[PDB]
């Protein structure tokens, strides 16, 4: 029963920073890969981040590479998501993603609900 | 009959040759077995024994498919010169103590005491071999070595002289597998060819079980081989056991990723294992008559 919930969105302003959480429940996170795309209406969906299953290696998407971390805490099941130096163009839902193969021909991919991510661009 | 010293020193130059004629196959295979652990942002992926060769060849050049070869013959010199040589003495041990002809479980206990022995032995070599020939400056992971004994030297004063020993269990394994599974197999085949008349008993009906049997036996050993290799070239910390790292290939790659590598596998047993023959009957015969 693998349940994926994202929180920690919201509106920001350019620039500014924000801690995407996501919760796993229903499977051993301690196995799993685990992924960060993001998704803009008019964009197709896009890959961020991932990270191992213990937190070995983690890779970026050359956009948010240094701006964007993937963090990970399988004592709580939570993948983490901090996101530095944000730009208009950033704005997006976040999903969180497990592509779990086991007894599969292909990886089949579990979502979250996704958090809404807006950056703004108002000046003061 | 040549002497168990002519044996040592003919069973370790054979498989010495065939090591420096087949290393190219074990670079390939170690290169597909670690392919999709780490995901790359080069476009350099390996396919095939030949892809996979030359990939490594025009990218990182030719001498890069010998990395690790000191380590691959100290490991012929050590295990595999064990390994062969004192079959034979083993196998006298065990058959002629009541004057019996081979049973296949008398060769299967054979097999399996050296074989242990062999990868006991020889496990320093076989992670420093591994290593070297995983490691490259394309895929976004850090050599940790620059060569065989750097690489020894590392490993020893950083994970202790136990680290050299790193994965001697899935090693111990897939020796288990390979021994079974190559003489069952070739037995079942060769009884198979000669009660359905499908060969008779020339050389062809012997040759054609073995390829079968060295066939078998590679992919009854595959899931242990990757599995083994990914353990033995991680570093410490990033697998808690052996059983982890093969839980997270099944459940990050899937079933077929336990058959990375098979092709580059079987070409070198296979073609390790004529050589070594050819080399090991030759050197015995030519020695022991001067
Ligand atoms: C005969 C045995 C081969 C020569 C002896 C080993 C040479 C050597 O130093 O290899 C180290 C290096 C690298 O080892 P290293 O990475 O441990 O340093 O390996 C090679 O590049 C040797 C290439 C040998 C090519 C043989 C082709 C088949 C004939
Ligand atoms: N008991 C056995 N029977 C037949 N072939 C074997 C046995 N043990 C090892 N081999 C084969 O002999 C070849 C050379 O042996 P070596 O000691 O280099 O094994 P390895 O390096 O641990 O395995 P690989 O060569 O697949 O990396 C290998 O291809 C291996 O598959």
């Amino acid at each position: 029963q693998v349940q994926l919930v994202e929180s920690g969105g919201g509106l920001v302003q350019a620039g500014g920073s924000l801690r995407l959480s996501c919760a796993a429940s229903g499977f051993p996170v301690m196995y799993y890969n685990m992924h960060w795309y993001r998704q803009a209406p008019g964009k197709e969906r896009e890959w961020v981040a991932a990270i191992e299953s213990t937190g070995w290696w983690a890779h970026y998407a050359d956009s948010v590479k240094g701006r964007f971390t993937i963090s990970r805490d399988n004592a709580k099941n939570t993948v983490y998501l901090q996101m530095n130096s944000l730009k208009p163009e950033d704005t997006a839902v976040y999903y969180c993603n497990v592509k779990d193969f086991g007894w599969r021909w292909e990886a089949y991919d579990y979502w979250g609900q996704g958090t809404q991510v807006t950056v703004s661009s108002l000046e003061h | 009959h040549p002497t168990l010293g002519v044996q040592l020193f003919s069973a370790g130059i054979a498989a010495c040759l065939a090591d420096v004629i087949t290393f190219p196959l074990d670079t390939a295979k170690v290169r597909l077995q670690v392919q999709g652990e780490c995901p790359t942002s080069s476009v350099i992926r390996y396919k095939g024994v030949l892809g996979t060769i030359t990939a490594v060849v025009k990218t990182e050049g030719r001498m890069k498919l010998y990395s690790g070869l000191p380590a691959g013959l100290q490991r012929q010199i050590s295990s595999a010169s064990l390994r062969i040589g004192l079959y034979d003495t083993v196998q006298e041990f065990l058959t002629a103590g009541k004057e019996t002809a081979p049973s296949l479980g008398s060769k299967i206990l054979a097999g399996l005491t050296t074989g242990g022995v062999a990868v006991f032995i020889g496990q320093p070599t076989e992670v420093v071999k591994v290593r070297l020939q995983a490691q490259s400056h394309l895929h976004g992971i850090k050599p940790r070595y620059t060569g065989t004994y750097n690489a020894y030297r590392i490993i020893a004063t950083t994970e202790g002289l136990t680290g050299l020993w790193k994965g001697t269990t899935p090693n111990l394994m897939r020796s288990v597998i390979i021994n079974c599974t190559e003489l069952v197999t070739y037995d079942l085949m060769k009884e198979a060819f000669v009660k359905n008349n499908i060969l008779a008993d020339d050389v062809p009906c012997h040759l054609v079980s073995a390829l079968i049997a060295g066939f078998c036996a590679t992919a009854m050993s595959s899931p242990v081989d990757v599995v083994k290799t990914r353990f033995i070239n991680s570093p410490p910390g990033q697998y808690k056991s052996v059983p982890n790292c093969a839980m997270k290939v099944f459940t990050n790659e899937g079933p077929t990723a336990f058959f990375k590598g098979l092709v580059p596998s079987f070409l070198r047993l296979g073609s390790w294992n004529v050589i070594m023959f050819v080399c090991f009957e030759q050197l015995k015969r030519e020695l022991s008559k001067s």
